[PDB]
RNA sequence: UGUAAGUUAGCAAGAAAGAGUAGCUCUGGUGAUUAUCGAAUCAGAACUUUAAAGGUUAGGGG
RNA sequence: UUGAAAAAAU
RNA sequence: UAUCUGGUUGAUCCUGCCAGUAUUAUAUGCUGAUGUUAAAGAUUAAGCCAUGCAUGUGUAAGUAUACUGCGGACGGCUCAUUAUAACAGUAAUAGUUUCUUUGGACAAGGAUAGCUUUGUGAAUGAUAAAGAUAAUACUUGAGACAAUUCAUUCAAGUGAGUUAGGAUGCCACGACAAUUGUAGUAACCAAUGAGAAUUUCUGAUCUAUCAAUCAGUUGGUAGUAUCGAGGACUACCAAGAUUAUAACGGAUAACGAGGAAUUGGGGUUCGACAUCGGAGAGGGAGCUUUACAGAUGGCUACCACUUCUAAGGAAGGCAGCAGGCGCGUAAAUUACCCACUUUCGAAUUGAAGAGGUAGUGACGACACAUAUUGGAGGGCAAGUCUGGUGCCAGCAGCCGCGGUAAUUCCAGCUCCAAUAGUGUAUAUUAAAGUUGCUGUGAUUAAAACGCUCGUAGUUGAAUUAAUUACUUUGAAUAAAAUAAGGUGUUUAAAGCAUGAAUAUUCAAGCAUGGGACAAUGC
RNA sequence: ACCUUGUUCAGAACUUAAAGAGAAAUCUUGAGUUUAUGGACUUCAGGG
RNA sequence: AAAUGGAUUUAAAUCUCCUUAUUUAGAGGAAGGAGAAGUCGUAACAAGGUUUCCGUAGGUGAACCUGCGGAAGGAUCAU
C-alpha cells in the first residue's frame, strides 16, 4: 500500500454489522469521526439493515442530504457518518427516535427513544490532561472536547452531558459501589456491579463485575463503561436488560 | 480456493468395488424401494454416518458435560421428529 | 533416544533416514526437471525417426513393432510402443505423435 | 537518494542480507548542510507532510544566552574555534551542535558552545561556559 | 594489499593484478646516566605546486 | 592314476 | 469401514518389493435429455502486442456579458524477487505522524485565462505573439494571540518522567480569506488512530560433496541526516559479534498467513489465485506534483524492443478487460449496462472492462428423461458358445495366453460394473507397522563401527510433614472456512432468507489456584 | 600346601525343559520379560 | 527568473580480474546395461572331483592359480 485505504471488502468488514457474504463485493466504509472504524456502524446499513426504509443504498443518499436525521445536539448531511455507541438518533420526519445499543448476543441493538428522553447523552471520560495557559479539559469517549469541566472528575468517570446546552450535569466516580455495562468482546453486552478491581503494574487493570442475578464474569478495565452508581440505571437499557442467559433458554425456547 | 459460493459432495464409493455379499444386498433395497441406481444407497449411507460419529464423539464424556447436553439434545431432538 | 528432552537427535535421525527410499527420493532430487525426457508433463509431442521391432524376452516370442521418436521440447530420442494390431501403418514419417508414458510409474 | 534503511548493513552474525524490494521513499535523507561563516543566508525545504525546515547554510548572527545573569542578546561570530566531532570542521567554519566558538562581548560587556540545530532549526543559538 | 593450475609438498612466485611515492612546517615511537646527551630509522597530520622512483642505475608478462 | 560338455521354449 | 489381493517354490513358512485398490487435480479418447451452481493463459514464456475501453468531476453557496479545487498514491492484475527477509500471534512508541471527518476598512495592488488578432508544422495531448479581461489563482492590508528554537526555574496523575502545564530572557512564523448564497480560510489542541511507519518475543523446506564467518563489522562519544529511535552516515576511541543448540554459504519448478486434499489416533502433500499483509509494472537507476508515490494507464538517461513519417522528426509500455503470435498436454467474448455492492467528485444527479447481466464451458457440486465405456483366464463380475491365425500376427498395468482343438488375439451371439457417465497417462493421500514419537529390523533375509578412550548431546539412586517448566482457569483473540444451533431455496447442493454463547488461537505472550514429577546453586 | 565336602563372590562354558520367543534352524549368563508394543544411549538398513 | 560553467550526492550503461547453473566437442577414450537357439574353456553348487570364502601380493585369453594369516556359512560338536 502506498497510502490510505479505500475500499473495505465484504468479509474484512466487523462481524457485527449484519452484512451478508453473498451480497456485494464491497462494504460501505465509515468515515473519519467521532468512534472507531470497527466500534461504529455506518448510517447507510442502519436506514437499510436496521430500519428497512429503503430498499438499496442508492435511496439513503435521497434521505440523509434532505436534512433530515439528527444526531446528537446537530444535524448531519453525511450518507456514511460513523454511528458508535449510546449517542442519541432522532429521525423528526417520521416522529421516532432509536439508540444505538450493544446486547448480550454481540450486536448492534436499536432501542426507541422518546423525545423526553432525547435531550440529553451519555459520555465516558478517556483522559483528563493540563492544557495549555492551565486549562485542564478531558477528552470524552466520541471524542469531544469540552471546556473547564468539574476539577473532581478524573480520567476514567463518566459525565452527565447535555446536547443543547453542551454542560456537564451530573458525575459518577469509578469505584467498587457502582454499575456498568460492558463494551468489551466476550463480555460486551453484560451489565452488573463492580465488586473487585486488581491493579497489575505490568500491563493492565483488571476488574471483576458481579451481574444483577449474581453471575460474576472479569474482563479489563478498557472495557469497562459505568452507568451508574449504586446499581441504579441511569439510560434505556436493552429489552434484554443486558443480562447474560446461561444458553438454557436460547436453545430450548427457540424451538417453540 | 476459488469460490465463495460452498459446495459438498453426498455420496462416496465403497472400496471394494467388486463382492457378491454387496452385489446381492443392493438388489434387495433397489427392487423394494424401486429406486433407480445405486446413488441413493450411498446416500443414505452417508446420512447414517453423518450422526454415527457425532453421537459417538458425545458418548465418550461424562454425563454432567455441558456441551453433552446441549448438542445432545439437539441431536435427539432433530432426530425424534424425522 | 527417547529421552523427552531429545527432540533434536530423533527429528534429525528421521531427516537421515528418510533419503534411503527409492519412492520419494526420487521427488526431491532434480532429475525429473533434467534427466526425464517427459519431465513433469502427463504427454510429450514427437516426430518419427525410424521404425523398429524389438523381439519379446526369453520366455515369449514375435517382434513388437516400434517407432522412434524425437521430442520438440527436449529433443532427445524415445522408443514408443504402436498401439495396436496392424496400427504401425497408420503412422508416417514426420508426423505429430503424442507419447504420454506407460502402466507401471514412469 | 541517501536512504537511512538498514537493508544494505548486515546481521549480527555478519551475514549479507538479500534484497526483495527497491528503494522505499518513506526512507528519505538529503545531504548535509554544512552551515559555514558568512552572510545570512537560508533556504526552506519541503520535508515530509508537508511540514517546512529552514535550511541554512550560512550565518553571522546568532542568538546567545548567559545563565548566569539571564541575558539574552544576539552576536556576530567570529571563527569556530574547537569541534568536538571532527577535526576538519575548524578549519572549515562550520557551524555544528556542540561546537566551541569564539564571539566578541560587545553586547554582553556592555568562548561560547553551540545548542541549536543550524542545518534544521535555521538559526544559531548558544551559551557561555 | 593480493597471488592460479601443477607439484618430488621443498617449489611455481618478483606469478598475474591494483594502490602509494614530491616540496615545506610539524607530531609521535624505538635508548644511556641521574633533567642532560646520542643514532639514523619507522609511522602519522596539515599546507602548496608544474601531482612527484625514472638525470644516472633500473624484471616485459601469459 | 585319468573322467570335459549335453542348443531356447512347452 | 482402524479391511486387503495376484506374483520367487514340486509344495510350505518368512523378509521383501512389483502390480492390483479407493480418493483428490491436470490432460485426453467415446458418449452426452434437462434444471440450479460453478472453475477457467500459472506451471513451458514476470515472453512479445495490432486494436477498442478502463479517471474523471458543477451545487443556489470560488471566478462567467476556460481559470481555479479535488482525485487518478483508491480500485484492478501478476507472483519475478525474497530463508529470520516477508508473514502470523503478541507487545512498545514515555522513539514518530499527516489527508478526510468530528469536537474546541461601505474594500487594497496588480496580470494570467476564456474569445479573439496575425499564424507556424506532415505529424506529437505540437507549438508562436500581439488586446483586454475575474478570483476562494497571487501579494497586500488589518481587524487582536497562539505554536516552534534556545539557556534557566515551580515542580503532580503516572507501573515509571526536571514530564502535561506554569514562569522567565529571547528569536522566529504570525493569524480569525478585503470570503460566496437570494456555506469559505489561517494556524494550534484532541479524537478518528487497536490506523500508517518503525520496533520487542516466538515460529520456516532440503543441504556439512557448505566448518568456521563478519571489518561499518561489535559497542561507546559527539555531530549530521530523516517526521521520527538507531552505524542510517560521518570523525575519534576499544576489539569486538556469530559459531556443533548448525554460524557463514548453496538449491527450490519458495510470495507468507487464514486455509485445501486425505485421514481411527498420530500424521503426509498442497496453498499464485475468494480475504489480510508483501513485492512488481520489459531491467535496474534518478526525480517532479502532493498529506501519503522512489507513482510507471507521471517524467528523464541508459540497455532491449514497437508505431507513423513529407527522411526534417514524433510516443509507447495490455504482469488491467476482450482479443493477436509464440509457448505448449494445458486454459473463454476483440458484448451490453452503472440496476444490485462500493469508491471518487465543485457532491441527492456526473464517472467506473471495479460491479452486474449475457456468451463458450464434461475442471468440478446437487435433483433428475429413457446410452455409452471397458471386460468376460486369477486378483475382479461375467461364456466349460463357433471361424481364422499356428511362438507369426497379436493381447497382456502384474501373474501370462498363442509353436495347427486359443476360457485371454482378430471377429459373430450373450451379460458383468457404473450410468450422463466412462477408459486412458502423470501427480497427492490411505493401504505403507515399506520411514516406524504412537510404530519397524540389525545371528542366518539388507543392516551392530575391529576395540577402547573422549568433548558437545541425551539420560542420570534415595531423602526434607527465587525463577522456569507442568497443570487448572480466565482475558483479549479478522472475516471466509472446519463441525454445526436454528431456518421445508418443493427435498438436497444452496442461502441467511433470529445472525447459534457459534468451540477454534498449534506455536508464542498476559494474570491466576497446586507443587507430585522436574532444570537452575547458596 | 595338595587332596574330599558345605556356604558365598567373580569368570570361560555345558545338560534338560511339557515353559518363553522366533518364519524356522535355534536361543535360556537371551535371540525371554513385545500388537498386553515406552529402562537409558550410540551406530547401521530400506527389493535386486 | 531562463540558457550555461564548476564542485558534491545517488549513480544507470560499459571494459578487466572473481563463483554458481545450462550447453557445443567429431568418429574420440574408458565404463555399464539389455536382446531364444553364436565361440573357448569347467571356475562354483556332492569331498563338484585341488573343500569353499575373506583381507592382501604377484601372474595369467578366460573363468581363476599360488604365497601369508583368518573363518566354518565344512566334510569334525567326539577318543
Ligand atoms: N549382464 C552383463 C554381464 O554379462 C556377462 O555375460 C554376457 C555375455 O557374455 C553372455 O553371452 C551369452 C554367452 O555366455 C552364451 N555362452 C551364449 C549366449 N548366446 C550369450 O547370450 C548373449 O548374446 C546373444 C547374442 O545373440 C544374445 O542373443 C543373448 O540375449 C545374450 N544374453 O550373456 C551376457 C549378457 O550378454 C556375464 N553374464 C556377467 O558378467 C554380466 O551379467
Amino acid at each position: 500500500a502506498r497510502g490510505p485505504r479505500h475500499h473495505l471488502k465484504r468479509l474484512n468488514a466487523p462481524h457485527h454489522w449484519m452484512l451478508s457474504k453473498l451480497g456485494g463485493t464491497f462494504a460501505p466504509k465509515p468515515s473519519h469521526g467521532p468512534h472507531g472504524m470497527k466500534e461504529c456502524l455506518p448510517l447507510i446499513l442502519i436506514l437499510r439493515n436496521r430500519l428497512n426504509y429503503a430498499l438499496n443504498g442508492r435511496e439513503v443518499t435521497m434521505i440523509v442530504k434532505n436534512r433530515t436525521i439528527k444526531i446528537d445536539g446537530k444535524i448531519r448531511t453525511d450518507t456514511r457518518y460513523p454511528v458508535g455507541f449510546m449517542d442519541v438518533l432522532s429521525i423528526p420526519r417520521t416522529k421516532e427516535n432509536f439508540r444505538l445499543m450493544y446486547n448480550t448476543k454481540r450486536r448492534f441493538c436499536l432501542v426507541p427513544l422518546t423525545a423526553e428522553q432525547a435531550k440529553f447523552k451519555l459520555c465516558k471520560i478517556e483522559k483528563r490532561v493540563l492544557g495549555t495557559g492551565a486549562i485542564p479539559y478531558i477528552v470524552t469517549h466520541d471524542g469531544r472536547t469540552i471546556r473547564y469541566p468539574h476539577p473532581e472528575l478524573q480520567a476514567n468517570d463518566t459525565i452527565k452531558l447535555n446536547l443543547e446546552t453542551g454542560k456537564i450535569v451530573d458525575f459518577v466516580k469509578f469505584d467498587i459501589g457502582n454499575t456498568a455495562m460492558m463494551i468489551g468482546g466476550n463480555g460486551m453486552g453484560r451489565v452488573g456491579v463492580i465488586v473487585k478491581r486488581e491493579v497489575h503494574p505490568g500491563s493492565f487493570e483488571i476488574v471483576h463485575i458481579k451481574d444483577a442475578k449474581g453471575n460474576t464474569f472479569t474482563t479489563r478495565l478498557n472495557n469497562v463503561f459505568v452507568i451508574g452508581k449504586g446499581t441504579e440505571t441511569l439510560v434505556n437499557l436493552p429489552l434484554d436488560k443486558g443480562i447474560k442467559k446461561p444458553l438454557l433458554q436460547q436453545v430450548n425456547e427457540t424451538i417453540k | 480456493g476459488r469460490c465463495l459460493r460452498n459446495h459438498s459432495i453426498t455420496y462416496k464409493t465403497p472400496k471394494v468395488p467388486y463382492e457378491r455379499e454387496r452385489f446381492d444386498a443392493e438388489l434387495k433395497l433397489v427392487g423394494q424401494f424401486g429406486l433407480k441406481n445405486k446413488k441413493e444407497i450411498q446416500r443414505v449411507h452417508y446420512m447414517l454416518g453423518h450422526m454415527r460419529t457425532i453421537a459417538k464423539v458425545m458418548l465418550m464424556k461424562d454425563a454432567k458435560d455441558p456441551k453433552r447436553l446441549l448438542e445432545g439434545a439437539a441431536l435427539l431432538r432433530r432426530l425424534h421428529n424425522l | 533416544a527417547r529421552g523427552l528432552h531429545a527432540a533434536r537427535k530423533m527429528l534429525a535421525q528421521r531427516r537421515a533416514n528418510k533419503w534411503a527410499d527409492k519412492e520419494w527420493k526420487k521427488g526431491k532430487l532434480v532429475t525429473r526437471y533434467k534427466c526425464n525426457p517427459l519431465g513433469t508433463a502427463s504427454h510429450a509431442k514427437g516426430l518419427v525417426q525410424e521404425k523398429l521391432g524389438i523381439e519379446t524376452k526369453q520366455p515369449n516370442s514375435g517382434i513388437r513393432k516400434c517407432v522412434r521418436v524425437r521430442l520438440l521440447k527436449n529433443g532427445k530420442k524415445i522408443t514408443a510402443f504402436v498401439p495396436r494390431d496392424g496400427s504401425l501403418n497408420y503412422v508416417n514419417e514426420n508426423d505429430e505423435v503424442l507419447i504420454s508414458g506407460f502402466g507401471r510409474r514412469g | 537518494g541517501i536512504t537511512r534503511d538498514s537493508r544494505h548493513k548486515r546481521r549480527a552474525t555478519g551475514g549479507k542480507k538479500n534484497s526483495m524490494q527497491k528503494k522505499k521513499k518513506n526512507t528519505m535523507g538529503r545531504q548535509p548542510a554544512n552551515t559555514r561563516l558568512g552572510a545570512i543566508r537560508v533556504h526552506d525545504v519541503r520535508c515530509r507532510y508537508g511540514i517546512i525546515k529552514r535550511r541554512a547554510l550560512r550565518l553571522e548572527n546568532g542568538n546567545f544566552s548567559w545563565a548566569s545573569q539571564s541575558i539574552t542578546k544576539g552576536t556576530k561570530i567570529l571563527n569556530v574555534v574547537y569541534n568536538a566531532s571532527d577535526n576538519d570542521f575548524v578549519r572549515t567554519n562550520t557551524l555544528v551542535k556542540g561546537a566551541i566558538i569564539e564571539i566578541d562581548p560587545a553586547p554582553f560587556r556592555l568562548l561560547a558552545c553551540i545548542s541549536s540545530r543550524p542545518g534544521q532549526t535555521g538559526s544559531v543559538e548558544g551559551y557561555i561556559l
